[PDB]
């Protein structure tokens, strides 16, 4: 008997005591209902717990326990503004990320060009090849294939850039995930050193 | 002795987003001279070195000359049939037909241009270059995608383009001059009795204006006429005034009027709103708003042929996108739900982690049945069953969707699929699903209310599965056979003995559920009230506002109550576009309620009101399950009708491209209205050319040019603002706050870098309309790079609608929701108030001399300095009223603690907050908190002069507003809950769930009496000040 925020508190599962006048918060789902001292009160409460409750659709925890001081919410919220500040590395990383692939995009495709464009002079230098013209022609060439170089040299440059941001992408990834379930237990028993305003930590 | 002597010996001393998307690759600003590698048909690369701002008409005809020397010429046409291209740094081959552009805003990615001659001799249709500038991305990029969803949306949205574009020309031009420059009208023709208390009973002192050769010469003709009168009156006794003469009898003026009646239009002056309709004076904004600011309209007669020869015809046309196995009824597989879960990749832990497995449940946003979790195997270091749901596959929902992640001993990557193709079709096969990561702070194991669909970042947890397949193709039924099972199970139904439904009788437990009808969406409904309604639901099509309460008492994993409530949906009667917007959110995914959510709007939602919730109703786009909708195809229709929608529409959907969750989706949309727009396209362009040079401006001060003092910025600022492709850029074109107004020419005489740390720029254009006098000369605004204006802009548009529940509720309290706009990622334009100030900037104003203390009373001898005389007292009532209505408000919302330097008071004495912060009270609940505390400083203002002045006969009305207003708000409770509900799509950090809406609820107290909620208020508003609050 005695001896919104339910929503809010009860997380996940399936028994819940609220204040008919009072109200169930359990099947399914989180599915509530309630009734007026209709038919011994605080005892048929016992039966549905473990038994029957097939006058409906389907028949099928509190107090505290498991062993007072600030100390964990120095560890919580500064283990927090670290998962904040990988969010934040995590973030900017993704975005950095893309923003190189889009940019390997631009080399690959503005080689295409520039290989095109080597190719344009070697059906131009064939179609018409006194030995000075030749010479200068020759030399105007030769630009196209040592820029070329620089250009692919570039590219890769970046590509390897991408690996490491791509591995040290990856390894934030995995780190938060040892945050969160750590950081969830830390803020579990935070609620219940808060059963026992004053505050003040 | 400070800290035990212990060293720290880790400690050495050592945005969005980071250098890049601007003028070259990596680079920001292209220095003034720049070498150009240009390539010829010849294989000949000369090296052109020439001016970053300099155009492409000038490289080419000065490359050829420089042909002419270099060698292999002879064979290079008149330039005259020859274009420039080279690849973007969103990287595409780009064609530069436009060649008056200049070499900086080409977005190039290397400094190169390839040299070609135009192909597809249809340059005409290759200026959607315009249209995928205004996107923000290239058109092609849709071109080549698979998905036949995709391709269809694009083939047939069209339907509504063409239908919309001839609404248009519907009555050529009157109907054109509808759509670019639509009446702007509060909803209700009558005007509230505050309003009509400044108007002799019921007039008002006008003055139209008009200009006659010379024009030079301007002329006034005042009138006074009623409020109730019509544009074309106006015109009228307008005409008569200027027409009057000792010659002309009154029969003769008669005739002479009507004859020149016809011939003009009202126009406002300085701005362009046109008054195109017959409506009352005041059922315009522009009178409503002179009536209260004590102001005298001034109109313009301007003559109908130089309006019309402003407007172009749309000159619209189709893109070049333009061009069975029977089936199994979803009904007659027996079976129950198998799908298999194969293998995952790439994801990311071995020491710490003991194992990980792949949760799925079924989903209509709430659970259809125990969702089950497969056997945990090879924990990390990189499963194969087939997996048995608990429903019987006809039961399937029509809007069902599996949701899955894959969970640690906390989640790791999660998704989601539609159960049904977009064609009705049961999923069968076998399905790649690349995962999102888990939003930061997502405490939950499964994320449903997730966005539907795989990752478009190949480079992420795939998740492999294979879909049950039932010997041929399998479809959703179609209503025939819908209809025909309801009306089947309803006289199965008629024919029993026993207690349980979950009897044509009527009583008057009738009422108790009127009780239900009125409870806010967020009052959670219990089951055996939800077997109450479903029982008498024939009986509720006579309280047609329960139908949200009644949807969610359905049971969707049992067919039979699904086919009968579709019955019921098909004829519902209408409700009010305030509710049915509920059924437009999450946790209603069904094609027929949102159907019938979407007709609710058609028939009863006012080009008005719907401005007003436009950004709502684009949030809920994201939530639709296909491309193609009824909502869309509604939106995109209103877009193209009316230009002041289009207009915001479009900046909605662009402003969040970034958002690769929607990008796709909505550069669709875009896509589809930039077709359709007309001529607005251009203006947009102008828009979207000159924000992208504010970003890139803002950028270059905020990540390079640190620090270097406010002085060197500030003339690195005016040397570029001077420089000729930013006068270019920046000078001709439309607000986005309104494009109403226009801006044209820069000040920059005026134009500064703000104080704050994120560079925000002050921008100050002349106004370049012919009557600019009258309004303002000069237009300001600010320009934000930095912060994420889109919670801002939401609190906004809340003090907006606040606003209104009160006027038309005849209750004068005054906000000043000011101009906001998001416009990309954390980036934004902010309206600018002119002659406000901080209460900080005026205890400095006022503080004497040498540091001591300011003075309490420093605030209210300011105003008395402004205000003097009669006006003081008209001067307090305006503060008194703005500080109430914003005390509520605040108080409400629960938006972050307000200071001296977030509090503004105007010389008119009207107060105003600005940069709100969070708003539902986000992170300090780790309580009922009062933001807005009345200080010394604001009571004695409020109570004139007292001392001791928490206790005067002013401060007493004062309380009586903000308790009038406060139960205001309540009876409009739902709308808010709703309009927050909506937003959940939008990924704001403070709206993550429906339990983060559930401050608005402790807050008005709807589960409380409203004695009780009353009651609660002055608790609340007396634990915060200590004094004062009780009655
Ligand atoms: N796995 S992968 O993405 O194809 C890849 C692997 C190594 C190098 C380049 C690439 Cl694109
Ligand atoms: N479209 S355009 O004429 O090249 C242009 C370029 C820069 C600024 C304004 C304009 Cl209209
Ligand atoms: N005048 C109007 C305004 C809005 C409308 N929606 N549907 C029809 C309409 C007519």
């Amino acid at each position: 008997l005695q001896d919104e925020e339910v929503n809010e508190k009860l997380r996940d599962t399936t028994f819940l005591v609220r204040d008919g006048d009072y109200t169930l918060t359990l099947g399914g789902n989180n599915k509530l209902i309630k009734i007026f001292h209709r038919d011994s009160v605080v005892e048929l409460i016992n039966h549905y717990r473990n038994e029957s409750l097939a006058q409906y659709n389907p028949k099928l925890s509190k107090y505290q326990q498991d062993q007072k001081l600030h100390e964990y919410n120095t560890q919580f919220q500064e283990k927090s503004r670290e998962y904040d500040r990988l969010y934040e590395e995590y973030t900017r990383t993704s975005q950095e990320i893309q923003m190189k692939r889009t940019a390997i995009e631009a080399f690959n495709e503005t080689i295409k060009i520039f290989e095109e464009q080597c190719q344009t002079q070697e059906r131009y230098s064939k179609e018409y090849i006194n030995e000075k013209e030749i010479q200068r022609i020759m030399h105007n060439y030769d630009k196209l294939k040592s820029r070329i170089s620089e250009i692919i040299d570039s590219r890769r440059r970046l590509e390897e850039d991408l690996k490491k941001q791509a591995a040290e992408y990856r390894e934030i990834d995995k780190r938060m995930n040892s945050i969160k379930p750590d950081l969830i237990q830390l803020r579990k028993t935070r609620d219940q050193y808060l059963m026992w305003k004053l505050n003040e930590w | 002795s400070y800290y035990h002597h212990h060293h720290h010996h880790d400690y050495d001393i050592p945005m969005p987003p980071r250098p890049s998307s601007g003028e070259l690759w990596g680079i920001h600003l292209m220095p003034p001279r720049i070498l150009v590698e240009c390539l010829l048909p010849n294989g000949m690369i000369v090296t052109l070195e020439c001016l970053r701002e300099a155009t492409l008409i000038t490289i080419k005809h000065e490359l050829f000359k420089e042909a002419r020397k270099y060698p292999l010429h002879q064979l290079l046409q008149d330039e005259s049939s020859y274009i420039f291209v080279s690849v973007t740094q969103e990287a595409e081959r780009e064609e530069f037909f436009d060649e008056t552009r200049r070499l900086c805003d080409l977005r190039l990615f290397q400094p190169f241009l390839k040299v070609i001659e135009p192909v597809g001799n249809r340059e005409e249709k290759i200026l959607n270059r315009e249209i995928g500038f205004a996107i923000g991305m290239p058109v092609c990029e849709f071109d080549m995608v698979k998905d036949p969803e995709v391709q269809d949306f694009r083939r047939n949205i069209l339907n509504v383009c063409k239908e919309a574009v001839d609404l248009r020309d519907l009555n050529s031009p009157h109907s054109r001059a509808m759509y670019v420059y639509p009446p702007n009208v509060e909803s209700s023709p009558e005007l509230p009795k505050h309003i009509y208390n400044k108007l002799d009973k019921g007039q008002i002192i006008v003055v139209i204006w008009v200009i006659v050769s010379p024009n030079n010469d301007k002329q006034k003709y005042t009138l006074k006429i009623n409020h109730d009168c019509v544009p074309e009156q106006v015109i009228a006794e307008a005409i008569r005034k200027k027409t009057r003469s000792m010659l002309l009898s009154s029969e003769q003026l008669k005739l002479c009027v009507l004859e020149y009646q016809g011939k003009y239009i009202l126009k406002v002056c300085g701005c362009d709103e046109y008054f195109l309709e017959k409506y009352p004076l005041s059922q315009y904004k522009y009178i409503r708003s002179c009536i209260m600011l004590g102001r005298m309209p001034n109109l313009m007669l301007m003559a109908k042929e130089s309006l019309y020869s402003q407007l172009p015809m749309d000159c619209f046309t189709m893109p070049s996108y333009s061009r069975e196995t029977s089936t199994k009824s979803l009904w007659v597989i027996n079976s129950a739900l198998r799908i298999k879960i194969l293998c995952a990749t790439y994801v990311n832990v071995i020491r710490d982690i003991d194992k990980i497995y792949v949760r799925t449940g079924i989903y209509h946003g709430g659970e259809p049945l125990c969702d089950n979790v497969n056997t945990q195997r090879v924990p990390c270091s990189n499963w194969n069953e087939w997996l048995n749901y608990d429903i019987y596959i006809p039961d399937l929902p029509r809007a069902a969707r599996l949701c899955l992640s894959i969970c640690s001993v906390c989640p790791l990557a999660w998704g989601n699929i539609n159960l049904f193709d977009y064609t009705d079709t049961l999923v069968s096969g076998k399905m790649a699903l690349n995962l999102w990561p888990v939003p930061h702070g997502l405490e939950d194991l499964l994320n449903p209310i997730g966005v539907t669909g795989s990752n478009p970042n190949k480079e992420t947890p795939c998740l492999e599965l294979e879909f049950d397949w039932f010997s041929s193709v399998v479809k959703f039924p179609d209503m025939s056979v819908i209809e025909e099972h309801a009306n089947w199970s309803v006289s199965r139904e008629a024919g029993f003995s026993y207690s349980h439904a979950g009897n044509e009788l009527r009583e008057n437990d009738k009422e108790q559920l009127k009780a239900i009808s009125t409870r806010d969406p967020l009052s959670e409904i219990t089951e055996q009230e939800k077997d109450f309604l479903w029982s008498h639901r024939h009986y509720c099509v006579t309280i047609p506002e329960i139908l949200p309460k009644l949807l969610l008492s359905v049971k969707w994993n049992s067919r039979d109550e699904v086919a009968q409530m579709y019955c019921l949906v098909k004829d519902w009667p209408p409700i009010k576009p305030e509710q049915a917007m509920e059924l437009l959110d999450c946790n209603y995914p069904d094609p027929m309620v949102r159907g019938f959510a979407v007709r609710c709007l058609e028939k009863y939602l006012t080009d008005d009101k719907l401005s007003q919730y436009l950004i709502q109703l684009v949030q809920v786009l994201k939530y639709e399950q296909y491309l193609d909708n009824l909502l869309v195809r509604f939106l995109l229709k209103k877009a193209l009708t009316n230009q002041r929608i289009g207009h915001f529409f479009f900046w909605h959907l662009k402003s969040e491209m970034h958002n690769k969750t929607v990008s796709q989706r909505f550069g669709l949309l875009l896509e589809s209205y930039c077709r359709a727009c007309g001529m607005y396209l251009k203006h947009l362009n102008r828009q979207v050319e000159a924000m992208e040079k504010l970003i890139n401006l803002t950028d270059i001060l905020k990540q390079e040019k640190k620090d270097e003092t406010q002085k060197v910025q500030m003339k690195f600022l005016v040397e570029q603002m001077r420089r000729p492709d930013f006068m270019d850029a920046l000078q001709g074109f439309l607000s986005p706050l309104n494009p109403a107004h226009q801006l044209g020419n820069l000040r920059l005489e005026e134009c500064r870098i703000m104080s704050s740390a994120k560079r925000p720029l002050w921008l100050n254009w002349e106004n370049p309309d012919i009557m600019s006098e009258l309004l303002f000369q000069n237009n300001e605004i600010i320009f934000k790079n930095g912060d994420d204006l889109r919670q801002d802009m939401l609190t906004l548009q809340i003090i907006r609608i606040m606003e209104n529940i009160w006027q038309n509720q005849g209750l004068d309290l005054r906000m000043l929701p000011y101009g906001c706009l998001s416009i990309g990622d954390c980036v934004g334009l902010i309206e600018v108030v002119r002659n406000s100030h901080t209460i900080m900037q005026i205890q400095c104003k006022g503080g004497l001399k040498g540091a001591l203390q300011f003075n309490s009373h420093t605030l209210h001898q300011w105003l008395k300095d402004k205000n003097k005389g009669e006006i003081y007292d008209a001067a307090i009532d305006l503060f008194t009223r703005s500080c109430a209505g914003y005390c509520v408000a605040t108080f409400i919302l629960g938006i972050g603690d307000r200071h001296n330097s977030n509090i503004m008071v105007k010389d008119d004495g009207q107060l105003f907050h600005i940069d709100f912060g969070h708003f539902l009270d986000h992170k300090k609940k780790k309580r009922e908190r009062v933001p807005f505390v009345l200080t010394q400083d604001f009571l004695i203002v409020i109570s004139k002069g007292a001392q001791e002045c928490t206790k005067t006969r002013e401060f007493e009305r004062f309380q009586e507003m903000c308790y009038k207003a406060y139960l205001a708000i309540r009876q409009h409770a739902n709308l808010f809950i709703n309009l927050f509900s909506m937003m959940l799509g939008s990924g704001m950090p403070e709206l993550q769930s429906f339990d983060d809406i559930a401050y608005i609820r402790k807050t008005l107290a709807l589960d409380k009496t409203e004695q009780e909620a009353l009651e609660y208020f002055m608790k609340q508003m007396n634990d915060a000040h200590h004094g004062g609050w009780t009655t």
